[PDB]
């Protein structure tokens, strides 16, 4: 629906994908640290992404968008 | 009195020397010598001294409609200077 | 013919910003200018009309000014020179991090 | 007969003032020599019994701008009796003609008129040297460096004339250099 | 052999050179050079990342370790001073054993995001791991992974690339003048950042991204545009000030995508500050494309270019013609200056001006209006005086210069004006007149400063020019010169800081302001580019013409508009501060119906009747050859020929009334700038 | 018929130059039928145009490059007569059949 996205796509019946991934919730994670291969396979994926957990807005893997946030702190 | 009415004679005048040559000597202290007495019965006359390091020795005067005349100054003395200056105050003024 | 009164810069392209290393130094370019360009109205691709778009930057080398400023004067393009600027060595001390500040004033 | 040998029996054969440069190297043997010694030089090699350089592979031009003799003109040439191979290269201009070798090698007719073609440098006695390779009346000599990638005129038809014409080019998208050095 | 990248090596005298061997090789170095530096001279280039010539050494990557005989360790050339008899080798195994093992540290933790970091293609870190350490990764455990820090709207983090080089602190604490990056933390956690939420407030600011060898700090308003080799690279200056700062443009098509830095000693320093770098916005934004003219609901309306111009024509002659004004604007090359003087004095009128505070001086003597110290010149001053000049807003490289010379050779600095925010240590000595008073008349602690300076250096802003008592300042300061004797023939320390790209070339050919009150009584007003002149002076049934690429103002009451060209589509001559005249290159096409400035003149006095003497830019610097023959000798550096002994005696009375602040917004200096989204955003949270 | 020597000097070089002119006129009936110009221009404004192109070049003094010059003129007459590609107005490279130039070039564009 933004401007980025109204440069390309001209179909609004699907969602774009900015508005799809942002409706993915965040994964919880047991600590302050998780790697993101952007797939169960990580030869299938993207370029393993460690992503740290330390502040508390959900981090965001800079490849497939997927959000990490710590369990319990 | 020529000197002093300089300003009702011309709009602008132009001096063009070189720092160091010796052939912009004479315009050198020409101007080291004259400014002075030239802007103060002058003051609102724009006296432009523009130095450049390969230009002869050269004079210009911008009258009205944007007419301009040029005295070559190479080859001549310190008095001289002040006679081509008299000139292009005098004529075609 | 046309093409050949055409107006020219001879230069070397100075060292990147973004990287400290000096490899790509030392080369002599004939830049041609081409600064007429526009966009297409299909895809907005940038289109070109002017044949000398890209040869000064992909092809024609020069390994010094001498060889520069002869093929532009054989060629009889009407050309300027532009030195380049080189940086200045200068004595640098890792006991400066260290100075004396002098007795309190 | 290995590549030691023909270096070392050239070095002892030849005429002196034939050859002003010899490399030895496992990216082939090479002779350098002056535009008016290249005919000789190039029958002494077809002719002599220790030689025996039947084969003419190819002649092909190399531009190099930044020199005063901008172009290389290079022979290579091919022993199926001696099993080897030599390189013999001269250097040319825009306006000096070299001596054709067609008289030695008739397979040389082709190559020289794509030298010229491709590159401007012209060959005395050739019997019959024009373009081979460009649409006709083309104008200039495509692989020189200054020579632009997509050239200056392109055709279409044009239905007023009923006919196909040649036009200044017009490009949709410029070639885009990517310069990774 | 040539020194790596060409560098000139300076040596005080013959007798301080020893002597070194690097590979074998016999190299002369002057004393203090360090190993590294020997090695630049004997052609051999060594990697480095944390080394910066222009920052304090620090020695931390060791990368650019080399073996020197005798010594037990390999040695961090960079730090290690050479000695005479020095034995350097810089490609024996040791050396490229030591590179590879650092260069297999630094990609332990680094993160696999090559294909999505903007310094790919154009990153130390891949040349430096495909050259010295062609090494299979080992390393199979887990990276340790940094969040992002907020810097502001200039400087986008990525601080899982940093390799703790510290150039950022460095660069911030010595270069910038403010203190606000630092390194935080201990061993492999430590973290580059500010602590405390804020933004980098530094005019210089942009300049990290530059120095950052690795994606860790970029440009955010350039974030993921484009990559470095589909950019084609221009050489050209800016016109932001009246520095004339060496940038280099990369543009893809028509479209200018980023500025950075053109290495120049005696201007920048391979530095630029934030206006020049992003500025470039505002290039394709709010553009004059068309020629129009109001029509008779008075709204604009597009024409050809012969309409606009026979309009033109026919109006300038109902006019009396000292009741035609031509004024320039703060970004007009020499070229369109002098074409437009001609055609305003060929129509009959003087009424010709450069927009700016320096509208009417005195342009007799250039030493009056130019820095005769030199930029580089400043850093052998002892003491500097500042009087009604902030230069970190007006010219931020000459600031940077004067904080360099500050923190380097402990010079001390007065300021004479409003109260501003300097990035170095400097006494406030007064606000007004009154204080050049006080100092004129002695009997202070900084007065004896002053005497006691060995090569003392007054910098007078030209904000002080437009002032009712111009010439009682004037007199003051060059009293006060005389005084100290801060003129002599060894040092020129009388320095005027000019504000605009054109002033200098504008002095130079003599667009002096002789009316004071000429806007007010005029018919026919011919705006090239003059964006800030107060347009409501203007008598409202004036005939205002307009010529530029932007404007907000004089396009509302202009009657007719004439596109003109910007200043990286077009070769123009500018000439700075300090008298050096330069030349831009154009680097991408003209927007629209736009036509080069000169060209616009010389056709409208064509169909106004006046025949200039020119139909090329070449002419027109043949015309400039007769009026300020400086200006076409181009990249010159010469000596101020006349000084203060020629100036006529003044007596005016001296004003009491304190000197006011030139630039109030950074950011919003000219047209260019006023229409970027960057500058805009900056204005709001930078300031 | 095979390419000759370069000119020795600058008489042998103007009789290669006399020779080509002669075969260059001597063709123009021949392009005249295959053009179809009797209604468009004279013969005599062909020979005008080769004779203007030959004189355009009358400061040359490089034997070498008039030799160059009357190889290149040969193989264009070859061109135009064997192979020609009829347009209107143009055969060749040749067009057949109160303002300064400023303020037309300003006028047209900012490019001149
Ligand atoms: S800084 Fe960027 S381009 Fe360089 S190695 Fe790291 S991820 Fe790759
Ligand atoms: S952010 Fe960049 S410049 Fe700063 S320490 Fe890290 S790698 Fe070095
Ligand atoms: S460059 Fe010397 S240790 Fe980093
Ligand atoms: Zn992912």
């Amino acid at each position: 629906v933004g401007n980025h996205t109204a440069k390309w796509m001209q179909d609004r019946s699907k969602k774009s994908p900015m508005e799809l991934i942002s409706e993915v919730p965040p994964i919880k994670v047991d600590g302050r640290i998780v790697a993101c291969e952007g797939d169960t396979n990580p030869a299938l994926g993207h370029p393993i992404e460690f992503i740290c957990l330390d502040l508390n807005e959900p981090a965001i893997c800079k490849y497939c968008g997927l959000r990490y946030v710590q369990d319990h702190h | 009195a020529w000197r002093g009415s300089i300003s009702k004679s011309m709009k602008e005048l132009r001096i063009l020397l070189c720092q160091s040559s010796p052939a912009s000597a004479p315009t050198r202290t020409f101007v080291e010598k004259n400014y002075k007495d030239l802007k103060s019965l002058n003051p609102k006359l724009p006296i432009l001294i523009r130095e450049c390091s390969g230009v002869q020795p050269q004079m210009w005067a911008r009258y009205d409609m944007g007419v301009e005349r040029c005295v070559n100054l190479d080859g001549l003395t310190e008095p001289q200077i002040l006679k081509a200056l008299e000139n292009l105050v005098k004529s075609g003024a | 013919e046309e093409h050949l009164s055409r107006k020219v810069i001879i230069y070397s392209p100075a060292r990147t910003a973004t990287q400290s290393g000096s490899g790509k130094l030392g080369k002599w370019k004939i830049n041609f200018v081409s600064t007429l360009k526009w966009e297409n109205p299909l895809m907005g691709w940038t289109s070109t009309g002017d044949p000398y778009a890209n040869v000064g930057d992909s092809a024609l080398a020069f390994d010094s000014e001498e060889a520069a400023k002869s093929f532009a004067e054989r060629h009889g393009w009407d050309y300027k020179v532009k030195k380049p600027n080189t940086p200045l060595l200068k004595v640098k001390s890792y006991s400066d991090n260290f100075k004396w500040k002098g007795n309190p004033q | 007969m290995d590549n030691q040998f023909i270096f070392k029996y050239s070095w002892e054969t030849l005429p002196k003032k034939w050859v002003k440069k010899m490399e030895r190297s496992e990216h082939g043997n090479r002779f350098d020599t002056n535009t008016d010694y290249l005919f000789q030089l190039l029958c002494f090699l077809k002719l002599h019994t220790y030689t025996r350089v039947q084969v003419l592979i190819d002649i092909c031009g190399v531009d190099y701008p930044s020199r005063k003799r901008r172009f290389e003109v290079v022979y290579n040439l091919l022993s199926t009796r001696y099993n080897s191979r030599i390189r013999v290269q001269t250097s040319a201009d825009e306006v000096t003609r070299i001596s054709s070798v067609v008289s030695l090698f008739p397979s040389a007719g082709w190559w020289e008129r794509e030298v010229w073609d491709m590159f401007g440098v012209s060959f005395i006695n050739h019997p019959d040297l024009r373009r081979i390779l460009t649409d006709y009346g083309f104008e200039g000599h495509p692989l020189r460096k200054d020579f632009p990638l997509s050239g200056y005129v392109q055709v279409r038809y044009d239905d007023p004339e009923k006919r196909v014409v040649s036009e200044p080019i017009e490009m949709t998208q410029e070639f885009r250099y990517f310069d990774f050095a | 052999r040539n020194p790596v990248g060409g560098a000139r090596v300076h040596f005080s005298n013959p007798e301080d050179a020893i002597e070194v061997f690097v590979d074998g090789y016999a190299v002369k170095v002057p004393k203090g050079f360090t190993v590294l530096q020997a090695c630049e001279v004997a052609g051999v280039d060594i990697p480095r990342f944390c080394y910066h010539s222009r920052l304090s050494i620090a020695g931390n990557c060791r990368m650019c370790l080399v073996e020197v005989e005798k010594s037990p360790k390999p040695v961090a050339s960079c730090a290690m001073p050479a000695l005479p008899g020095m034995k350097i080798k810089t490609d024996t195994p040791i050396a490229k054993k030591a590179r590879e093992g650092v260069m297999e540290f630094l990609l332990m933790n680094h993160p696999l995001d090559c294909p999505i970091c903007d310094q790919g293609g154009e990153c130390d870190l891949q040349d430096q791991s495909m050259a010295f350490g062609s090494d299979r990764g080992r390393f199979t455990e887990m990276k340790r992974s940094v969040v992002d820090k907020n810097l502001g709207p200039l400087v986008k983090t990525v601080m899982t690339r940093c390799i703790q080089c510290t150039r950022c602190v460095r660069f911030a604490s010595e270069v910038a003048g403010v203190q606000d990056l630092g390194i935080l933390g201990r061993g492999s956690g430590e973290e580059i950042g500010t602590y405390v939420e804020k933004l980098m407030t530094s005019e210089l600011s942009g300049n990290v991204i530059d120095i950052c060898p690795v994606g860790a700090l970029t440009s955010k308003p350039f974030a993921f545009k484009a990559r470095n080799w589909e950019l084609k690279a221009t050489e050209t200056i800016d016109v932001s000030d009246a520095v004339g700062s060496n940038i280099r443009v990369d543009s893809r098509g028509p479209e200018v995508m980023r500025i950075i830095p053109r290495l120049n000693e005696d201007i920048n320093e391979e530095w630029i500050s934030d206006k020049t770098r992003f500025c470039y916005d505002g290039l394709k934004r709010q553009r004059l494309s068309d020629p129009m003219i109001r029509d008779s609901d008075g709204r604009f309306k597009a024409v050809s270019w012969r309409d606009a111009l026979a309009v033109v024509g026919d109006i300038i002659h109902q006019v009396k013609p000292d009741e035609i004004v031509g004024v320039a604007g703060q970004l007009s090359d020499a070229e369109s200056m002098m074409v437009l003087k001609d055609f305003v004095n060929r129509m009959g009128s003087d009424n010709v001006w450069c927009e700016g505070t320096a509208a009417g001086v005195d342009a007799d003597l250039r030493y009056s209006y130019l820095m005769n110290t030199s930029i580089s010149g400043l850093e052998n001053a002892d003491l500097f005086l500042l009087i009604g000049t902030q230069p970190r807003v007006e010219a931020a490289m000459v600031n940077a210069r004067i904080c360099k010379t500050v923190r380097a050779s402990n010079a001390k600095v007065g300021y004479v004006g409003p109260p501003a925010e300097f990035n170095y240590d400097c006494k406030h000595l007064g606000t007004g007149p009154d204080t050049l008073k006080e100092i004129a008349e002695g009997r202070h602690p900084f007065c004896t400063a002053l005497k006691n300076a060995k090569n003392p250096a007054i910098i007078v802003g030209a904000g002080l020019f437009n002032r009712t008592d111009k010439n009682a300042i004037l007199s003051s300061v060059e009293s006060i010169a005389q005084a100290n004797n801060v003129v002599r023939p060894d040092w020129n320390g009388l320095n005027f800081l000019l504000q605009y790209a054109a002033q200098a070339a504008a002095l130079d050919l003599g667009l002096i302001q002789q009316s004071a009150k000429a806007l007010e009584s005029a018919k026919f007003v011919y705006l090239m580019g003059a964006d800030d002149v107060n347009v409501d002076k203007i008598p409202k049934d004036a005939f205002v013409v307009y010529q530029g690429h932007h404007g907000d103002k004089a396009v509302y009451r202009a009657n007719v508009i004439l596109p003109a060209s910007a200043f990286t589509e077009k070769e123009g001559t500018y000439e700075n501060t300090e008298g050096f005249t330069q030349q831009t290159v154009p680097a991408v096409p003209t927007v629209g119906d736009a036509r080069d400035d000169w060209k616009i003149v010389r056709a409208l006095s064509e169909v106004s009747g006046v025949k200039l003497p020119y139909n090329s830019i070449e002419g027109v610097r043949s015309r400039i050859k007769s009026v300020a023959p400086n200006l076409v000798h181009t990249d010159e550096r010469e000596p101020a020929a006349f000084g203060p002994s020629l100036k006529p005696e003044c007596k005016e009375a001296m004003s009491t009334t304190p000197f006011q602040t030139v630039v109030e917004n950074f950011y919003m200096t000219n047209s260019i700038t006023r229409a970027s989204k960057i500058m805009a955003q900056c204005s709001a949270v930078l300031l | 018929i095979g390419v000759p020597p370069n000119s020795a000097n600058l008489t042998e070089a103007r009789r290669r130059v006399f020779d080509f002119f002669r075969a260059a006129c001597r063709s123009i009936p021949t392009i005249m039928d295959i053009y179809n110009l009797q209604d468009v221009v004279a013969p005599s404004q062909l020979r005008y145009a080769i004779s203007a192109q030959i004189r355009n070049n009358a400061h040359i003094t490089d034997p070498k490059v008039i030799d160059l010059l009357i190889f290149k003129g040969m193989e264009e007459l070859t061109d135009i007569v064997d192979h020609a590609k009829q347009r209107h107005h143009i055969i060749g490279q040749y067009v057949v059949g109160g303002k300064t130039d400023f303020l037309k070039n300003f006028y047209t564009s900012n490019y001149f």
